[PDB]
């Protein structure tokens, strides 16, 4: 398991450990949008920043199942809930949860 | 798990493939029996119905008076083994020294083997095709004339970087398979394996590879199976300074282990396009000769 | 015993006393995805009565200046029940088909039709005519829906290839003087064991009048064709929000 | 995609924002086929 | 051992670190009709992943003044998703639920829910206040949808009934210092072994807070709940057009 | 007919009630064991969790220090065919000689037991009943006089022709289940058996009846159950004069062989209208009686 | 925090069918990744230089 750089938005080399960790905060309880990114691999993305999207960078074709393991690192009194939700292909991204 | 009726006695979840049929041996023609007059009723089969869509099965024992014929003809030659490991002209790449086509002395040619119509109106009888290949670099002078000179020919499969010039980086080939040959040692000769995605290649596709809005503009993607995009071949003069030799490199495939499906009716007009079923529409030939009459030859 | 067919799929039958036979394309039945064959993991959908059953598309009307139709198959069932609508929302498909064409005029009317499946049937254009102008047909031409869309070229069958060799593929004939239906079944046909149903259309359907229709004035001259077509042993896969292309 | 379910509820006294880690992997049903160069990094040249 | 659950029914999973158990619903578990209850004989459709799934309706602030909500089962699941089609296509329906109700809070919040179900819950009104005007509800009322409809008078439920005897029906708590998960399993429950999704509302799951939610000012005041369902062994029979209502 | 592994493994089908409970037989109430003194770490019985939604487990062996009670007191009066075998009000019809309700000599009552206030509450603590009825009908003058007179109880199922006057056809009951009785004679008394097409009668119908577009004119269909419109009751002085005496006619429900099914909360507001639970909104009543303060009694 | 990596199977998560894998592993060996020649020198000898 290696880290996936889901937060690609900054760019300056003083803000390159911002680019390991993405947000969430107190919202109005609307089902907002956290984060979203594309599950390809071998693409140009957060995964590019893997042992695995390395290493099928050296190969063309690849099979079988990914799975991606989120952690919390909030305080022990926080608490809350998050959806996480594999859209497959054919559907653009989600207007709404 | 199953209590209802309508579970226990369904056809819900049948894998094996059901068929009628039964590949028999046939290693020589069908050997013709005695047959003598028949003059009864009821008994006619000469009379079929082609509405059934299926075709005769008249035989001429059944038509005619016949003798026994042992036949010992083979039908080893029309095997597809037979039909296809021939080969042939698929490419035709030139390096030129003063021109615009490729000026640089290197070229990349996208594999495609929908671009020389003897060698495409073969491979479109069927529809899919699973085949291992042996490709044959034969490089030359434009006036035929064979010179020493060292050639790189990488392939590059998709997604890996395509080499932007002669000096590039890419030619390092440390993942790429690549072959130095000489002009004056034999053609080259590689296996290739079958490299597809799927189960077979298919030189028709029938829709659009991506999904969205399908405009005016986004077009040329109707019929582009990304099945097939095998990837790209690449030549280089092998130096750092221009070369001295104009060279043009010909690419000739002969197929082995063929396996094929789902025939289909094999063109009568002149291609005009690489992956492309066009034609020229006040220009339509019919498939034959004419003739003044019916009645005369 | 064999003029007669009665063909019960679903909640849906169709009654016949002019037929030919039922031709079973390439020696298979429809089937279900084997646990080799297939590689996806998710539990595939297979609703059995809802989906297999008979739907009647239109109807075209059969002139003497007639010179075909052709449909594309799933793209005719994208809008109408719930193949339609299980198809929108999946991303995979997986059907056999069994088409029955309908043509029925009287004994003193004449002509024939070839009613033939095509696979991969891809479209070509004229070119500009010339061959010079490298064009490619528009969206409503490739996938027309169930309206269909008429050839205006049907020697070559707008795709370079003749119309006398298309009886390599399945087909029958529709005689006036002999039938008036035709039943083909078609099984899965493609490299992959599912596909997506609203980019790739595996076969098409074509409707010829080789024979031209010929009657005497006096008689009824609106001679319709009609399509009816039933999927079997289908499977969906891969669920999520409904997209129309 | 990820979406808010409920909120992010956190009491007096305690930061207000959190952060998420994602760690991405594969499983033991994962193949690789076609050995080729990778493309997605490059190399200015005049190496030493 | 058991304050962890993990809740997968087809594509879905819901995963719980301060649950309380799940509670079947009167003993019984979802099943599918038997042969001897049934008297349709049309096959029936049986989409066992596609529709047998959790879906994720809206989301219910809880204020310090809330008096509750109400949503009627499966009027929910109308327009969402591959439920919501094989619904408006056939005619019968046949199904249980697995209801889940969210409302996570911190440590330093207090409050309390009943989440219960009410069964054939028809709905009243103040009949003009005074008892003398025969009214009855509009059709917004009776059959909200997804957003659901709040309750004006809760202590009579707007049915005349009281909240204090509602323990006698299916109920969980949701006390935010011990949980924040309500797992209730619902069979189908009616005299008919196969019933109208579009004009029936089998049941009627009540959110009625009651202790008000209280904590001091700093924390957190947006309070969610949020109702998440799942269909179990789903039925459908009897298929024609697409209706709403 | 099952190939595939997902068909042959699936749960697909079960028709069994898979049941968690057992009814087992309490012809007595428990009895009681001895228990004496624990003073134990980890077995704590007092504590419970209602968050889990379930009811306390907690005897009174566990909470205090008892005796045994051999208890022979019996369960058999809390049954469902001891709490409704007791005929209540269920309707009351009135035949006056001058007025505007009923002037013309016959009666016709639409077969509901929502009616009455004291016989409502009892059936609507459960939303599904099947039961076999035993009606009985009490005639009399509003004076509670008796008088010589005969009188014609037809039951009319639904669909059946309704009597429109006293002369009419339909009293010929030729089908119809019809009572003829003198009111110097005992009470009629028939038993009526399950008369539904469901397998149970429900008392609320959450839904609307039809199909349609539901708009405020045909709102009144709301909590319609046609299930339970068991028909029409109609009544007459046989004669073709008028009568001379007033008569009202008091119907006593009567169940037997009870079942019923998902409990309800029990209503504690006044009703106002029949099949109906509206209420009346500025004067909500508690459901008991107020005090002073709480540590007050 | 263990360090350690998910055990976690599609088996556990969603509703699975059988899938006869037959998808060899025989390309990610080392021998199939290594074995792949490439330029680690190069030497020129000029006349004039
Ligand atoms: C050292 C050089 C080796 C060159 C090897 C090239 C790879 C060839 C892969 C197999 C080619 C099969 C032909 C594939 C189909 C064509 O692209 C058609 N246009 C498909 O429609
Ligand atoms: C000779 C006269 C015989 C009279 C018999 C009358 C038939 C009675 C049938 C059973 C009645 C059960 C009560 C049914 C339910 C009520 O209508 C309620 N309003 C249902 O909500």
């Amino acid at each position: 398991e290696t880290i996936l750089e889901v937060n690609n938005v900054p760019t300056n080399a003083t803000s390159l450990m911002e680019r390991l960790r993405f947000p969430v905060s107190a919202q109005a309880g609307k089902g907002e949008l956290c984060a979203v990114f594309r599950a390809d691999p071998g693409r140009d993305g957060p995964w590019q920043s893997t042992m695995l999207g390395q290493l099928c960078g050296y190969y063309t074709q690849w099979s079988g199942s990914l799975e991606v393991t989120f952690m919390f690192t909030g305080s022990f009194m926080a608490t809350g809930k998050m959806l996480i939700a594999y859209t497959p292909p054919g559907g653009p991204l989600p207007k709404d949860r | 798990g199953d209590r209802v009726a309508d579970v226990i006695e369904s056809s819900i979840g049948d894998s094996v493939s059901r068929a009628l049929t039964q590949a028999l041996p046939a290693p020589t023609g069908q050997n013709t029996q005695v047959s003598s007059h028949r003059l009864d009723t009821g008994e006619v089969p000469a009379l079929q119905a082609a509405e059934i869509g299926a075709s005769s099965n008249t035989s001429d024992e059944s038509m005619i008076e016949t003798r026994c014929v042992l036949n010992s003809h083979s039908t080893a030659e029309t095997t597809l083994d037979s039909f296809f490991s021939r080969a042939g002209l698929v490419g035709e790449i030139d390096l030129p020294l003063e021109g615009t086509t490729n000026p640089n002395g290197y070229a990349n040619w996208d594999i495609d083997i929908t671009g020389y119509a003897q060698m495409r109106r073969k491979v479109e009888l069927f529809t899919y095709m699973r085949f291992d290949a042996e490709f044959t670099f034969v490089a030359c002078t434009p006036t035929g004339q064979v010179v020493p000179q060292l050639l790189q020919y990488m392939f590059v499969p998709p997604g890996a970087p395509k080499p932007e010039s002669r000096e590039s980086l890419a030619w390092q080939t440390a993942t790429n398979p690549s072959v130095f040959v000489k002009l004056t040692d034999p053609p080259a000769q590689v296996s290739v394996p079958f490299m597809s995605p799927a189960s077979a290649y298919q030189w028709f596709y029938d829709g659009y590879p991506t999904f969205g809005e399908h405009k005016q503009e986004k077009d040329l993607e109707y019929g582009a199976c990304p099945n097939n995009m095998m990837g790209t071949f690449s030549v280089r003069t092998v130096g750092s300074s221009k070369s001295k030799y104009p060279l043009v490199v010909r690419i000739y495939m002969r197929m082995k282990h063929v396996r094929a499906w789902i025939p289909r009716p094999m063109r009568n007009q002149n291609y005009l396009f690489k992956a492309n079923p066009n034609y020229a529409g006040n220009s339509i030939k019919p498939t034959g000769t004419s003739r003044s009459a019916i009645t005369t030859l | 015993s064999d003029r007669v067919a009665q063909l019960t799929i679903g909640n849906s039958t169709i009654t016949t006393q002019e037929a030919a036979n039922i031709i079973v394309g390439y020696g298979e039945w429809p089937s279900y995805c084997s646990d080799d064959d297939a590689t996806a993991v998710d539990k595939p959908t297979r609703p059995d009565v809802s989906v297999n059953r008979f739907y009647t598309l239109d109807t075209k009307l059969w002139e003497k200046s007639s010179k075909g139709w052709y449909w594309k198959f799933p793209d005719v069932l994208t809008e109408t029940g719930v193949f339609g609508q299980n198809a929108q929302f999946h991303y995979l498909y997986r059907s056999g088909f069994c088409i029955h064409v309908q043509c029925n005029a009287s004994k003193f009317h004449q002509g024939a039709l070839l009613v033939a499946i095509l696979p991969e049937y891809v479209i070509g254009t004229v070119a500009g005519g010339t061959g010079t102008e490298d064009s490619h047909p528009p969206y409503k031409q490739t996938q027309p829906g169930a309206d269909g869309f008429e050839l205006q070229h049907p020697y070559v069958l707008d795709a370079g290839i003749p119309i006398s060799q298309l009886t390599v593929c399945h087909h029958q004939r529709i005689n006036l003087r002999t039938n008036n239906c035709a039943t083909i079944i078609v099984p899965y046909m493609n490299t992959l064991p599912f596909d997506s149903a609203l980019n790739h259309c595996n076969f098409g359907l074509l409707v010829v009048p080789i024979s031209p229709l010929d009657f005497d004035q006096g008689a009824t001259p609106v001679i319709p064709i009609t399509i009816t077509l039933a999927p079997m042993c289908s499977e969906f896969a891969g669920l999520r929000q409904a997209v129309t292309q | 995609s990820i979406w808010y379910q409920t909120n992010y509820v956190v009491p007096i006294g305690a930061p207000n924002t959190a952060y998420i880690i994602a760690l991405a992997a594969a499983q033991k049903n994962f193949t690789m086929k076609l050995c080729k160069d990778t493309s997605h990094i490059l190399q200015t040249a005049s190496i030493q």
